[PDB]
RNA sequence: AUUUUUUUUUAUUAUUUUUAUUUUUUAUUUU
């Protein structure tokens, strides 16, 4: 029914098939945690201005300081404290005037919430490759 | 005789693995209940090396160090292979070594440390907590470009359980090792940044479960011939 | 259609005919795993500066430390954790500004993913001979 | 009488094969379902050798060791070939040996260990996992140039299944071997770096499937004539 | 009556040929398709000898062994040549022997084993694989100079196909041989290092293709006169 | 055209005429496997330092330990795993800075690859006599 | 208008001993 605004993000790059399964989360438990982590970190790059230090690439806010800040915030428990530490760290913005993004985010901030921190630790840059690709493609369709 | 030691940390315990980049904590795996997991633990050889340094430091307080000729290597000179000095010198008899190609046999066997929640150590003192909690301090940022460093460490409150063992209940070597563990319980340390307060622990020695060492024996005053 | 930037690597050395088959992966299952492993490890030597310790050969970053670090990272499961362990180990760089390399890489990071680790274990240096030859030849055509 | 033993590890089990270079884990092959595979397993002779050392250590606790004349060899002196001592001495009768060129016959037959997922051992305790998972710790880096070493080992949680067998249900030798397995279940070890905590296991003995040994028999107090 | 047996190995099968030196696997040749090839196979006489030892062990469980007078030889004493005991004693009637120079006639004929890929055995259970694959374990290195030994063996997963045959469907001897094959299917072994776990197999007996033996007949309780 | 650096090895000993044929591999199938095996094992003695245990003959690295290690590595399949087992066993070195040797070697590591293992098993020391003679002669012309 | 019969290559042997990821680095300053 809903477009579920984290779905229309991933819909812009069909050359990358999905991670979880064909049509529903079956047969794997860490894939659900990885998908939740990717969706959560994807709803963190389009939630801010790019208001940080300015050069013509904005210093890769993307591997220059985003993995460091996400990793540093990933050393707290469980998930609400993590997002507070991140949003006070990096830039600071809840969500723009799109209530679908806000409701999806606040739905997401709680889960099993133990393996998500493990996913943010034991595989960071694959999720960053994913988020970089989706962000670049959905930017490319608005050029 | 085996010695069971419980070690409670008093600071962070950094133990390194094997541009402003981090550097992790050593992790070894377990298959506890059918799945593979990574858990942090100091390798059991590090405890043996710390005890080796403590023993060599303690054996020089009663024997002169003005003359020489630790971590020994192997090289042949003439292959002189009479080894009565194990009875004379109570340091290389216990901890082993290599003198002239023929390596020695060490009576001491010591196990790894197990801080986290598993099923492998001896009896637990507390109801458990979660596994992935080894949060990391952030380092000192040299500031002559202040390059921000960061290390990963155990928190200051983790308990650790370890056992060491001498099999041959024979002679004064048990009392010598008891003195070594007394020193390590008094002011011991293990870790990787002891110059910055990382690695201060307090331990207790317990459970001499076999034929005990007689009180007030000789440690090393055996007239100090001081051979090679 | 696409140049598939791991194909234009292998195109520089025609004196080494391909491993898999004449025109398509038929009749062998371990050859697909070996080709995937070779392509993955080939997209790891041109993904970094050669930023490591510097001498006029860069200490063979090639058998001085690359097989050791690849082997050490090859003792984790399944493939995302492996690449995290490697990229945190050796140098650290996702991919340069060539989105074809990035998309091909992130397509590659998941597969059957069980026999690839076996291929990295039971035959390491043949793949290193391959990668050394292709790297040397494609460097030689830009001299 | 056969003895079925299940052995759960409590640490890493390093078992060596036959400049800063690694050194692998011993691997033997299987053709399970038409294809060739390599799997790690301790050779069955290593278990027999460990039991041999345990038995020789246990037989010296009741017999004096002040006089002599293990792994025996063959050499002829005068070919004295009367062997009643198998009844007198319950150690070389069970485990065999070579005295004067004529090798002995050992009643004991023991099988290999099978930790991994296959179809060759007896009944499994758990649903399976993948085969190539024997991840490796990294060694100690001597640090007198600190040469980084690295070994390959089984993880600490792997189960192992083994059976030993004495065919001739005759006499006290079954009770002697029961005592040996009791010692090995109490504080046994198998591996290659037991001085660094590698190889600590806990076992259980089960399934005496034939005519059992009578309770409270004599182990070795048969008046100790102490012949050659 | 012939018995078709399929034998799947559960460990290595070392079968010896006829300073730190190796020692090979017995190999017999075939001319399958015009060219000469060497293939490994246990000789058919080894299977017969193993069954001979099993039969002699089984015939002593019901007959007393306190008195005597196996692999028999020939020597003349007085040439006593009446042989009714074939009906009385069901062991030497089936497997033959030599008593007093006149050798006996054995009803049993048994064929060789064929593990590898050829065209000579009966119907195959699997699509084939390559021929030269008999990779070798490395032995135990005595370690009193540790002399490294090495043997050559079949892998643990090879299937084997064999048939045995008794021609004269007459009397209880078929049931006796059925009991022998039941014992060999239960806990049989063939090889050369059974004291080290080499040679453990599991077999199945099938295809009694002629006039079958009647159920519940007498094995050996024929009042045990126990003659020479 | 190319010197084919395994040819200039064999060119130093004309008192041993070739094994295969007069001018091309015709009329025999096992001779091709034997020649491939001899060339492969010849590109294994000059690929290392002689870095092993040192005495004034280097303990015949030549029948003291080379046939044992080659035989032990010859119990795996098919050829890449064999060379990994050998190079991890004996000394460990891919090839020196001579790209002709490296390219010839990596061309050689795959073939029919079934009869080569049979050749390494059923005739080892004749190939060792060959390799010892060529090595001794090409050493003698640089004395 | 058989050179046929009978004839385990087998008992025994640990890849064991030895081995610190160590030493060095104010999140400084500016309202």
């Amino acid at each position: 029914t809903t477009p579920t605004p984290t779905q229309v993000w991933r819909a812009t790059v069909p050359e990358l098939p999905p991670l979880v399964d064909e049509a529903g989360d079956t047969g794997s438990a860490t894939a659900r945690a990885a998908d939740t982590a990717e969706r959560l970190l994807l709803l963190l790059h389009y939630s801010i201005d790019w208001s940080w230090v300015a050069d013509p690439k904005h210093r890769k806010t993307w591997d220059e300081l985003l993995p460091g800040r996400v990793r540093r915030a990933a050393y707290r428990a469980d998930t609400l404290d993590r997002w507070w530490s991140e949003v006070a760290g990096q830039l600071g913005a809840p969500a723009p005037r799109h209530r679908d993004r806000r409701l999806e985010l606040a739905t997401l901030l709680r889960e099993p919430a133990l393996p998500v921190i493990t996913v943010l630790r034991d595989s960071l840059p694959a999720l960053l490759l994913r988020v970089r690709i989706i962000a670049e493609a959905v930017a490319a369709q608005r050029g | 005789i085996r010695w069971d030691v419980d070690i409670i940390a008093q600071s962070s315990i950094v133990h390194r693995d094997d541009d402003t980049f981090t550097l992790f904590r050593r992790e070894k795996i377990i298959g506890p209940d059918g799945q593979i997991l990574q858990i942090p633990l100091i390798s059991g050889s590090s405890f043996r090396g710390v005890l080796r340094r403590v023993g060599e430091a303690l054996t020089a307080e009663v024997l002169g160090y003005e003359d020489v000729a630790l971590a020994k290597s192997a090289h042949p000179l003439t292959d002189e292979e009479e080894r009565n000095l194990k009875e004379l010198l109570p340091q290389i008899a216990v901890f082993g070594g290599a003198a002239s190609g023929r390596v020695m046999s060490g009576l001491l066997s010591v196990s790894k440390v197990l801080p986290e929640i598993a099923e492998l150590a001896h009896l637990l003192p507390r109801p458990p907590h979660s596994t992935p909690l080894l949060p990391a301090v952030l380092s000192v940022a040299d500031e002559s470009p202040l390059g921000r460093f960061a290390i990963e460490t155990l928190p200051a409150g983790t308990r650790l359980q370890t056992w060491a063992r001498l099999d041959n209940a024979t002679e004064h070597q048990a009392a010598f090792f008891d003195n070594v563990l007394s020193t390590f319980a008094a002011h011991g340390h293990l870790g990787g940044r002891s110059a910055a307060g990382h690695g201060q622990v307090t331990a207790t020695v317990t459970a001499t479960a076999l034929r005990g060492s007689l009180p007030r024996p000789t440690v090393d005053w055996v007239n100090q011939l001081a051979d090679d």
